[PDB]
């Protein structure tokens, strides 16, 4: 019903929130790859 | 060394608003005076 606890973070570096806004089931396929630094999902 | 902020982040950069902020008496760059894409700032006071 309610979990996850962060134990600490310190140095950021970065912070981006929603860019989809939204984030009967679906399949929810994703595809993660590192390219020359940039990120891409 | 006034906290270190470190500008950046991510944004964009316009220098000339500093013109508007105060009267100045100096401003010696040590690369374009007038003014690119540097990735970090490092601005301290």
């Amino acid at each position: 019903s309610e979990s996850g606890v962060y134990s600490s973070a310190n140095n950021c570096t970065f912070e981006y929130v929603s860019q989809p806004f939204l984030m009967f089931k679906n399949l929810r396929e994703f595809v993660f790859k590192n390219i020359d630094g940039y990120f891409k999902i | 060394y006034a906290w270190n902020r470190t500008r950046i982040s991510n944004c964009v950069a316009d220098y000339s608003v500093l013109y508007n902020f105060a009267p100045f008496f100096a401003f010696k760059c040590y690369g374009v005076s007038p003014t690119l894409c540097f990735t970090n700032v490092y601005a301290d006071s």
